[PDB]
């Protein structure tokens, strides 16, 4: 009953809820963010800081192993060997699919680690929830129409849609072991920086701090050196 | 319009209503004892048979407000 | 989170009255009268307590034939 | 193409939806043999018996009744011939009213047959 | 049973805002109505002009119980349009009776079957439906004045309602609006009709009335002069809602604005359960005797409206290029030979009246289904004409235009060979249903000397059999203008279809194209009893033509 | 009544005022 | 409240025009034969 984290459920900061897979995140994150800083050059100590930042709490997310993770990864490697098809965002998007009202999952590298990203479909109540949580796209066009019109329809969805509960051809991707919540709080006295929602906010603005590096090139020699005078202030001579 | 209406439906309208429209007539009432042993009140005389002998009425009219009650909101509700 | 009823009706009805007290209580208090009109009278039959008659709003008039009275008649008079 | 739970509630619905349309229909056909519009052979004879039954004993025929003799009335002319409105307004009769359509004379006219014979048994013992 | 199936229909919709559940709320409507027809057949067992009910206030007739009965079937069939889907997949794969008592298929149906249509998301559409058919069975039924007006409303608010039940349809809510508010000005002649009857005769009851009608019908102060003209007015707030002209003006313009779905249903009850109630209160108000009463019969009403709905009703049909206010012109035609079998009353005539009301009933529906069932079917057909783009709210009525029918019987020849017998039907040909129906309340007229109505009809079909024709014209003529849909039927693009067995194991997968997609069978079927009933009723008249003879037997014997 | 339950269910005395969770779990394989 | 295309005099004066109904003067067709030479 308290051996896990319940995605969602407030943290004691508004508007901060519990992550549903807090160390994959933070894998992700770091993951990505290393792959960015590769367009700067070796010579800028903003790669290096973060470089330098970035692995030293890679390296305490992996000390943490949730429970039966070996044993989940040598199953999660069979099915997307066998089914590859069904994971590659090059085939099925990179939302994991169309359908939102069933389970949907792609295949992500980020410095050769693999990932896989699931989207469970929204969890709300039987009494307000129409055709299993279907997408409304609307009444299909009736009448007279061009052929353009049926074209923005979303004709071509007939011949590449599912019916969810068509399930022969794919397999149900099982995610992976989560920490139970006292390898969380071990972790994150390891990390250092707050609850572990609040480590991986800093993580996300961290990645999307480097692209802002890149484009300014932050590493290239000043810009305007200030003029004569301009940070003279009311100094007394020495 | 206004006066082929009126000159055709004044003749609709019964004695009892188009009177008082040098010689008038008066009215002339007295009164009864039987027929006050326990006299009621109009509400009350249309309570003793509003909902026995002219229930039908009652029923009807229950399911017009209902549709009114169901129509008027299914048209003008908040769509969520 | 909210039960449902057919599902698990006692759970429900503890559901309800905790969080819906208002709307729940209404149906109670509704409900009560039928059971009220259902109960209540044979019991009160039972333990002796009768209607009471209708109280007279009209004239009763007598069935049968007159009664053929001799007496008050106009010599009485003076 | 329904949701996961909205044919039990379908059901539910057609459920109360057939046993109220079949005990009307239920109720329809039984009394149909009282309003004489079906064969009712069996009917009046035990409708003979229950109420000149109901004669010997002394009891009203058709029962007593808390309503006062006018309410009686309106209930008799809000419910006779009834169940023929059925498939539109349903309507039962729950009121002990002694205007049920029928000239009452053969009813006591058997009871005191069946008391002239008691009578004479019981004579000859 | 109606007003309980109102109750338990509305205690279920009020617990949910779910959408998808209006197609099971359709389906639960149409069982509720086979009950009303078990209960209301049960109850024919009795030969009677009229049984007072509940105090008087109700009254049943053997025709009364025979006119709810169809009310309910008619409802019935009405009531498909929202309980099925339009389209439908068929392979010979899934055809045999295990296949469709033990096996499923799966497959992506949410574009092909319009899942999410506005017809299959209006919750609350089969209530509404119930309470105008509650409305409309309890007016049959209605013997007192004052439940006159209460069931005339009954029925009238619903209408209203349903005209306007597409919100998001500004040509609903116009139709709507026109009708709510022209039909609340027919129901204040209606309110004052039966007012003026109270006021000067003491009396709500419809019995009492026709009791001192019948005593003042001899051959000085309180001559009954209010009758008749009471009657009248009472007359025209009826004749408003029949749209008989020349108070028609509306219809043409709310039946081609508010959708074709609701505009079946909305353009074809209110009028059987209207003519219904007139035929009895005509019947014990004629005078046998010629009167000054006579003189000045409301029925003259009756035959006005019956000779200006015959000219109104063909001629402005003429140049009527919309298919919808085309329909309506026809029906003003119709009525007007209703009216006419109404206003000579006679034995003959009756049985005409009843003939014609359930014939034309029957066969204005088929019209509606064909034309619901052809603007499903474009539905793997592209155009590419200006006007077919220009048109508006054209979800909510497909098919607007005679031309969009250009070339249809080389789309699909049955289905338009089926609104050819229907149309045909309409004019007067023999051997189809309509001849029949025409011929007896011609042959009515003819007897009771309304000679000169009886040519003015005649004169009146020739012209619009020639609008009729169009229709067929535009029908066989000329080449489709619709062309079948490039992509359904391109040989590379085809959805997948998997057969399972009775436990969710799989069977055989298919590969399906455009042409695997078909009407669905409700309504193919619904549109192949009334084809054959129109075409064969030569061979099956002796019931259906004795129950005409039986009730004008009872109403007018004793 | 029943038509004042129907108001009550559908919220039609409602007015709406004011001024829901992650879904997207992660999974790490690690290398290839 | 109804739209133009759905009402419409004018359209309908599209769909039955009154020029499909040729009336000439004998000005032009004397010999009233369409204006034939
Ligand atoms: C929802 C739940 C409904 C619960 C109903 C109330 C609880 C039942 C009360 C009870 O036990 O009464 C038994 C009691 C039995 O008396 P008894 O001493 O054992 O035998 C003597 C005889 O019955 C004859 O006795 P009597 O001749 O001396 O007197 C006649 C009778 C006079 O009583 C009557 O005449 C009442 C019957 C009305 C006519 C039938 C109407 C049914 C048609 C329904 C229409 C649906 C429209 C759509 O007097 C009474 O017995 C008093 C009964 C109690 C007061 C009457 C109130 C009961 C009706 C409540 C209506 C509830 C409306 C709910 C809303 C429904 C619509 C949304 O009386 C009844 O049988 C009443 C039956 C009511 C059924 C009609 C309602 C359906
Ligand atoms: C049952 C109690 C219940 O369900 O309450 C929970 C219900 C919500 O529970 P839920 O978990 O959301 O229901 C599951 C689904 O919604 C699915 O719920 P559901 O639709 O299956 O059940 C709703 C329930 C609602 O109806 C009732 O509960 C009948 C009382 O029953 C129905 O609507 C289907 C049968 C309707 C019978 C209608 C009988 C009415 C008398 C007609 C004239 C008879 C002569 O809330 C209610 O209050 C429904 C009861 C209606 C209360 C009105 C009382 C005033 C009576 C006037
Ligand atoms: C006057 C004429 C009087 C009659 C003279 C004879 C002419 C009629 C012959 C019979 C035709 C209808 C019956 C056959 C039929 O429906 O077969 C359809 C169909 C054959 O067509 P299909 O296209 O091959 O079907 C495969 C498609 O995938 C199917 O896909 P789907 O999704 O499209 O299927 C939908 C299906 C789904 O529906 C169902 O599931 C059927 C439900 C049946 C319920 C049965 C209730 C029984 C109790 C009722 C109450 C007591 C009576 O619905 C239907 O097929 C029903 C169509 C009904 C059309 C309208 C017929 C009634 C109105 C007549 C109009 C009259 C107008 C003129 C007069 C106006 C008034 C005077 O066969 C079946 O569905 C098999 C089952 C047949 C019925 C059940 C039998 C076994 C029951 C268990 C043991
Ligand atoms: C598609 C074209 C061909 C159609 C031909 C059929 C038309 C004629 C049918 C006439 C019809 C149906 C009414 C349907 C109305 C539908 C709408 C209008 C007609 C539209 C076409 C009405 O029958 C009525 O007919 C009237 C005149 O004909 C009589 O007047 C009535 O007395 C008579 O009841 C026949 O119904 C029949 O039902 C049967 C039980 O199934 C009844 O038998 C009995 O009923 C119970 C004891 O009562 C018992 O429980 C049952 O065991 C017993 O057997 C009959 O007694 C009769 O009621
Ligand atoms: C067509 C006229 C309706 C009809 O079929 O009547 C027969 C039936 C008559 O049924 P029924 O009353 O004869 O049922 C059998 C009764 N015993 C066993 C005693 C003979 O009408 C109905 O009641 C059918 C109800 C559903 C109608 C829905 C339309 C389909
Ligand atoms: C046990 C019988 C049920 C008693 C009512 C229980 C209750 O309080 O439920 C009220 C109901 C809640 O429905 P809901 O909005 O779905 O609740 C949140 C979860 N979705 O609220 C509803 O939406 C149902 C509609 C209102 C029902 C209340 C009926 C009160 C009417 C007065 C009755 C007295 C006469």
């Amino acid at each position: 009953k308290g051996k896990f984290l319940v995605p969602g459920a407030p943290t004691g900061l508004t508007g901060l809820g519990t992550h549903p897979s807090p160390r994959s995140a933070l894998l992700y994150l770091y993951h990505s963010t290393l792959e960015k800083l590769k367009q700067i050059p070796e010579h800028s100590v903003y790669r290096q800081s973060v470089e330098a930042v970035t692995r030293h709490r890679l390296a305490l997310v992996e000390s943490v192993v949730p429970e039966g993770y070996d044993a989940w990864v040598e199953r999660a490697k069979k099915l997307l060997e066998e089914h590859a098809d069904q994971f590659d965002p090059t085939k099925v998007g990179p939302e994991g699919g169309e359908e939102v009202q069933g389970a949907r999952a792609v295949k992500v590298e980020r410095d050769g680690r693999v990932f896989v990203v699931s989207r469970l479909p929204k969890e709300e109540d039987e009494r307000v929830l129409e055709w299993d949580g279907e997408v409304d796209e609307g009444p299909e066009l009736e009448g007279s129409r061009t052929l353009e019109e049926k074209i923005e329809g979303g004709l071509e969805k007939i011949f590449t849609r599912r019916d969810v509960k068509d399930t022969v051809g794919r397999v149900e991707w099982e995610p992976e072991p989560q920490l139970t919540a006292e390898q969380v709080a071990e972790l994150e006295n390891k990390i250092g920086a707050g609850l572990i929602e609040e480590v991986i906010q800093v993580a996300e603005g961290e990645l999307k701090l480097v692209d802002t590096m890149v484009k300014a090139r932050v590493w290239e020699p000043l810009e305007e050196q200030p003029r004569p005078g301009q940070w003279e202030y009311f100094e007394r001579k020495p | 319009v206004g006066i082929i209406i009126s000159s055709f439906l004044f003749k609709m309208l019964p004695y009892g209503v188009i009177i008082s429209n040098k010689n008038d007539l008066f009215f002339i009432t007295s009164k009864i004892w039987d027929g006050a042993l326990a006299e009621n009140n109009h509400i009350s005389s249309i309570g003793n048979i509003m909902y026995t002998n002219y229930n039908v009425w009652l029923i009807l009219a229950s399911f017009i407000l209902l549709l009114a009650m169901v129509g008027a909101i299914v048209i003008t509700i908040k769509p969520r | 989170t909210t039960p449902r009823f057919w599902s698990t009706p006692l759970k429900y009805c503890r559901w309800a009255a905790r969080e819906r007290p208002a709307l729940f209580f209404s149906v109670v208090i509704g409900a009560l009268g039928p059971v009220t009109l259902a109960t209540v009278p044979p019991l009160r039959r039972l333990i002796g307590d009768v209607d009471a008659a209708p109280i007279p709003l009209t004239y009763p008039i007598p069935p049968g034939p007159r009664k053929q009275l001799k007496g008050y008649d106009d010599d009485t008079e003076d | 193409q329904v949701g996961r739970g909205g044919f039990a509630k379908a059901m539910r619905l057609a459920g109360f939806i057939g046993l109220a349309g079949g005990f009307l229909y239920f109720y329809q056909r039984s009394i149909l043999r009282f309003y004489g519009m079906s064969e009712n052979a069996r009917e009046v004879e035990m409708d003979m018996r229950e109420m000149t039954d109901r004669v010997k004993a002394g009891l009203p025929l058709y029962g007593e009744s808390r309503l006062s003799p006018a309410m009686q009335g309106v209930a008799a002319r809000q419910s006779r011939y009834s169940a023929l409105f059925f498939g539109v307004m349903p309507w039962f009769n729950f009121v002990n009213h002694n205007q049920h359509g029928v000239d009452t004379a053969k009813y006591y006219q058997q009871a005191e047959r069946e008391l002239e014979a008691e009578r004479l048994a019981r004579e000859q013992a | 049973m109606i007003m309980i199936s109102i109750l338990s229909l509305l205690l279920s919709t009020s617990v949910t805002l779910r959408r998808d559940m209006s197609i099971l709320f359709n389906r639960i409507s149409i069982i509720a109505l086979a009950y009303c027809i078990l209960h209301d057949t049960m109850s024919l067992s009795f030969i009677s002009k009229g049984i007072g009910l509940h105090g008087g206030l109700l009254h049943i007739t053997n025709l009364t119980q025979i006119f709810h009965i169809f009310i309910f079937i008619i409802s019935i069939l009405i009531l498909q349009l929202t309980s099925f889907y339009p389209r439908k997949v068929w392979i010979p794969e899934y055809s045999s009776l295990k296949d469709i008592f033990f096996n499923k298929i799966l497959y992506y149906r949410t574009k092909i079957i319009n899942k999410m249509g506005e017809h299959m998301k209006i919750i609350e559409y089969p209530l509404i439906l119930l309470f105008v058919i509650s409305g409309a069975v309890f007016l049959i039924s209605t013997n007192d004045l004052v439940s006159i007006f209460l069931s005339i409303e009954l029925q009238s608010y619903g209408l209203y309602l349903l005209s306007t039940i597409y919100r998001n349809s500004e040509l609903s809510t116009t139709g709507g609006l026109i009708y709510f508010l022209l039909g609340g000005l027919s129901s204040c002649f209606i309110l004052l009709g039966t007012s003026l009857l109270y006021v000067n005769s003491g009396t709500t009851s419809l019995d009492g009335l026709y009791i001192l009608n019948s005593i003042s019908d001899v051959n000085s102060w309180y001559k009954p002069y209010y009758l008749n003209f009471s009657l009248l007015i009472f007359s025209i707030g009826f004749l408003f809602k029949v749209s008989a002209a020349p108070f028609h003006f509306w219809s043409p313009d709310v039946y081609d604005a508010i959708p074709t779905i609701v505009t079946t249903f909305v353009a074809i009850i209110a009028k059987i359960s209207i003519f219904i109630f007139l035929l009895e209160l005509v019947y014990y108000t004629n005078s046998n005797a010629n009167s000054y009463l006579s003189e000045f019969s409301w029925t003259y009403a009756l035959l006005i409206s019956s000779l200006l709905s015959l000219i109104i009703g063909t001629v402005v049909g003429l140049t009527q290029f919309r298919i919808k206010r085309l329909l309506a012109y026809s029906t003003i035609s119709h009525v007007g030979f209703i009216l006419l079998a109404l206003s000579v009353s006679s034995i003959e005539s009756t049985q005409a009246f009843i003939f014609y009301l359930i014939q034309y009933s029957i066969s204005n529906l088929n019209a509606f289904f064909i034309l619901i069932t052809i603007g499903f079917s474009l539905y793997g057909y592209v155009t590419n004409n200006k006007e077919y783009k220009s048109l508006l709210d054209k979800n909510n009525s497909p098919i607007q235009l005679i031309s969009q029918l250009k070339g249809y019987f080389y789309i699909n020849p049955l289905l338009s060979l089926s609104l050819a017998i229907t149309i045909f039907s309409f004019v007067g040909v023999p051997p189809l249903v309509g001849f029949f129906a025409k011929q007896m309340v011609l042959s009515a007229a003819l007897d009771n000397g309304y000679i000169f109505l009886s040519l003015i009809a005649i004169i009146t079909s020739v012209i619009g059999a020639v609008y009729y024709l169009n229709v067929i014209k535009e029908i066989f003529f000329y080449s489709p203008e619709h062309e079948v849909n490039p992509v359904l039927n391109e040989s590379d693009s085809n959805f997948s279809l998997r057969i399972l067995n009775e436990k969710n194991v799989l069977i055989r997968s298919v590969l399906l194209k455009g042409r695997n997609i078909f009407i669905s069978s409700p309504f193919s079927i619904t549109i192949s009893i009334i084809t054959n009933v129109i075409l064969l009723f030569i061979f099956m008249n002796k019931e259906w033509l004795s129950m005409g003879t039986i009730l004008v037997q009872i109403l007018f014997s004793a | 009544t029943i038509g004042f339950v129907y108001e009550l269910g559908h919220d039609a005395l409602k007015v709406h005022s004011r001024q829901l969770k992650s879904s997207v779990v992660i999974s790490y394989l690690g290398n290839i | 409240f109804l739209p133009e295309a759905m009402v419409g005099r004018s359209k309908i004066d599209e769909k039955y025009p009154d020029s499909d109904y040729p009336t000439l003067t004998d000005k032009e067709d004397p010999d009233m034969n369409g204006g034939y030479i």
